[PDB]
């Protein structure tokens, strides 16, 4: 799989001091200790498909083998990175601002 | 008793010969086997034979937001 | 849990019929009965020379 | 007695299931207290000003 | 395949004819056998019937002998035929029980297969005496704040937990067995810990209900759970305590550690009262026979802390005990209480008032005291029970308490605040380093501002931090054992960073 670090939400990412907007960066590290716990819930890597044993304990053959054929050569597509380049985006105007 | 012991593997073997399989069960062990897995599989899943499942799941929208400073 | 549940139900089956079907066989074998007198007491001729 | 696991100890809401002196003198309190709390809710729950114009 | 195999059984059953020692039978009812003959039968020897079941020959008279049925006597007629078996009762042991449902003879009522146990042990054997013990030391971890914290429990030592009647007795005793997967699936081969459930007269709905609750969690691949239900006869719900014991003694005598839980010890001295007097043995207080202590206390007395000469091994016994309306001076609530070591006391008023579970803390005593505890938890709750014994002195004042010292205040502040920490949701047992964590957030004064109804939300709040973004912490408790100098300003900041931005 793949996976990158990051940087320390110590002091500077939780003051983002909005106009009182304290609770717009309390809710900015909420999702970071969110998904990092889902992260710690499933590996990387998921259990394997035992193929042999397939054949034998579900011997009545034919139908148990074509959907074990149909779903072994299939493909996962992950959601889209539309809204990932936007918000990235205004990043880029408000440092030129800051 | 090894007498015995062949009688038993006699009747063993006609009870092999079959050709409209349960001979005493009849209504009986009919109707309550297939009650049974179909009150098991109503616990079960709703899942065909050979159709295998395919998805897609859609990813929260990262919006953002305005804040002047500086 | 089709191919396996299934056949627990015709090995409680098969037995149900055998045990009934052994005590109508036996019966009449009343012919068997004048050799299981003669092959008793020989498993017993066998068996009272161990103690002695 | 009370100083050991042994010993019989008091639980709460012992003076009521007695039913003794005290035990009736702290229903007949807890009930004239709440009479007049039934009089003085009622008498201003008269003053519904909807009530008077259908009067 | 299904003709082959039961063609295959019946050419590999054994068909050999012997002898026996056999006597006619006098008197049936009420499941006491009367027989007459057996001139050569030990005492305590299981013979069998005619029709198929089996019994344990426990008065030899000079005329009979009485021998109890392990069924029911409907099917034993006067002029019946009892026959020898020529050994005392035996269960089959090993490693191929774990995860099975067994009865109290050993055999199979989960409907998987029979057991493949190889080896054989008896049901009376004895304690080890004085010299192959040593003293207790290494901590079992149960998994519950207030037991680790107060009223710990050592590997090899007993412990009883009292109360009435729907308080939690049995829901103490099955987060145990949970928290134990931790240590069985890694690899210290010197902290795993190997659960047995002993269940004596109790409905079967209740059982299938507990083995679905243990499935669930994935804690039935390294327990076994012995049933002796309300439907079967007086005498296997006697044999069931003595029938567990003798399966955790395979794990003790082979350098390996167990664990086993009696539920419950005050329905074995009723099963057995019963059988007394049909035999027409003489009562005693409240119909007990004269020998109830020595019933109990050799059961007990089988758990034991062995030294490194014999293998290491050790064996923890938990009995469960139902008192009627609190009352523990009754005849079998003192007996269990002088044999054991300390006990768990849960009331029934504190279950309503929020404290969930409701251990209290006043009358709940362990006689190894600290020396079962690592160094992390003795450091930080060697204050919190002098801390809390002082606010159960002035708990009197809370309803109407103003006009008091600033430090009877305080007194009362900290104490509704440890107490907070020690409620605990069911089926969720913690790990003894974010035990030490939350225990040390308390004692120290870093809540005396928090408001007390937040002390459950702040908890689950800090908790789920420290799991993910201070990993490296609890892994220098865990390995350390101890807490340092350098870990106790590493935690220091730690909850200061929390408590600072928190209310969002
Ligand atoms: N920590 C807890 N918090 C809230 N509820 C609990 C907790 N532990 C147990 N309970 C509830 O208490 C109820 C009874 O508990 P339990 O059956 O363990 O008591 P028991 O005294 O062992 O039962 P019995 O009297 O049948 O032996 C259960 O329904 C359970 O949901
Ligand atoms: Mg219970």
């Amino acid at each position: 799989r793949k996976l990158a670090l990051k940087a320390i939400d110590w002091v500077a990412f939780g003051e983002i001091i909005p106009r009182n907007q304290k609770a717009i960066a309390n809710s900015l590290k909420s999702w970071n200790e969110t998904l990092s716990t889902r992260l710690a819930a499933l590996p990387e890597k998921p259990p394997a498909i035992d193929w042999a044993y397939y054949k034998a304990t579900v011997a009545k053959a034919g139908l148990v083998d074509d959907f074990e054929k149909k779903f072994n050569a299939l493909k996962v597509p992950v959601p889209e990175d539309k809204y990932t380049a936007l918000v990235d985006a205004e990043e880029q105007e408000d440092v030129k601002r800051c | 008793v090894q007498k015995l012991f062949v009688d038993k593997i006699r009747e063993y073997r006609t009870k092999r010969q079959t050709s409209g399989g349960p001979v005493d069960a009849g209504p009986e062990y009919q109707q309550d086997l297939d009650r049974e897995l179909f009150k098991l599989k109503q616990m079960y899943g709703k899942a065909d034979m050979n159709t295998f499942p395919n998805f897609t799941f859609e990813d929260p929208k990262f919006e953002a937001v305005e804040k002047p400073q500086s | 849990s089709v191919q396996n549940m299934m056949r627990q139900k015709e090995q409680e089956h098969m037995i149900r019929w055998v045990e009934k079907h052994v005590v109508q066989s036996i019966s009449a074998q009343q012919e068997k009965e004048t050799i299981a007198k003669c092959i008793a007491d020989l498993k017993l001729l066998a068996k009272k020379a161990q103690a002695q | 007695s009370s100083d050991t696991p042994e010993g019989v100890r008091s639980g709460a809401g012992a003076v009521r299931d007695a039913g003794g002196a005290f035990g009736k003198k702290e229903q007949a309190d807890e009930e004239r207290y709440f009479r007049a709390r039934a009089r003085e809710q009622l008498a201003a729950l008269k003053k519904h000003h909807e009530n008077e114009i259908s009067h | 395949e299904v003709s082959s195999i039961l063609e295959e059984r019946i050419l590999g059953a054994d068909t050999s004819v012997d002898l026996e020692e056999t006597g006619r039978v006098l008197s049936i009812g009420d499941g006491i056998a009367r027989v007459h003959g057996l001139r050569n039968v030990q005492a305590e020897e299981m013979v069998e019937f005619s029709s198929g079941l089996k019994g344990m020959s426990l008065n030899l008279e000079p005329d009979n002998v009485g021998v109890v049925v392990f069924g029911n006597d409907k099917l034993i007629k006067e002029g019946d035929i009892v026959k020898r078996t020529g050994a005392i009762v035996d269960v089959p042991v090993g490693e191929e029980l774990l995860g099975r449902v067994v009865d109290a003879l050993g055999n199979a009522i989960d409907g998987k297969g029979p057991i493949g146990s190889k080896t054989r042990r008896r049901v009376g054997l004895k304690a080890p005496g004085i010299i192959p013990r040593i003293s207790v030391r290494e901590p079992m971890q149960t998994g519950i704040k207030a037991v680790d914290s107060l009223v710990p429990i050592g590997r090899g030592q007993r412990e009883l937990i009292i109360g009435d009647r729907q308080t939690g007795k049995t829901s103490i005793a099955i987060d145990t067995i949970i928290n134990q997967k931790r240590f069985n699936d890694g690899t210290d081969e010197k902290k795993k810990l190997y659960c047995i459930y002993v269940a004596i007269g109790q409905k079967r709905s209740t059982v299938a209900q507990l083995v679905k609750r243990l499935t669930d969690a994935d804690a039935m691949k390294y327990t076994i759970v012995v049933s002796a239900t309300a439907s079967d006869a007086a005498p296997l719900q006697y044999l069931a305590p003595y029938s567990g014991c003798s399966m955790g003694e395979y794990f003790r005598d082979n350098g390996k550690h167990a664990l086993i839980i009696y539920d419950d010890l005050s329905k074995q001295a009723v099963a057995y009262r019963q059988m007394s007097l049909l035999l027409r043995r003489p009562p005693g207080r409240e119909a007990y026979p004269g020998d109830v202590f020595y019933l109990h206390s050799r059961l007990l007395e089988r758990a034991a802390k062995m030294n490194d000469a014999f293998g290491g091994g050790s064996l923890t016994a938990l009995p469960v005990i139902e008192t009627q309306a609190g009352d523990v001076s009754a005849y079998i609530p003192t007996n269990v209480i002088s044999i054991t070591d300390g006990q768990i006391f849960l009331e029934t008023e504190l279950f309503y008032k929020g404290i969930r579970p409701a251990i209290n803390v006043g009358l709940s005593v362990s006689r190894v005291g600290s020396a079962a505890q690592t160094r992390a938890m003795k450091q930080v709750a060697g204050t919190m029970k002098l801390e809390l014994a002082q606010y159960r002195e002035v708990a009197a004042f809370a309803q109407f308490g103003s006009d008091l010292d600033a430090a009877t205040q305080q007194l009362l502040s900290r104490g509704v605040r440890l107490t907070e920490l020690l409620k605990q949701g069911q089926y969720a047992p913690m790990a003894i380093e974010e035990q030490v964590a939350v225990i040390y957030a308390g004692v120290r004064g870093y809540l005396d501002k928090l408001e007390p109804s937040k002390i459950t939300k702040f908890e689950n709040a800090f908790l789920s931090h420290v799991i993910s973004q201070h990993q490296a912490l609890l892994g220098k408790i865990r390995a350390d054992g101890k807490i340092s100098e350098e870990t106790d300003a590493k935690l220091k900041e730690i909850v200061t960073n929390f408590l600072a931005g928190f209310e969002a």
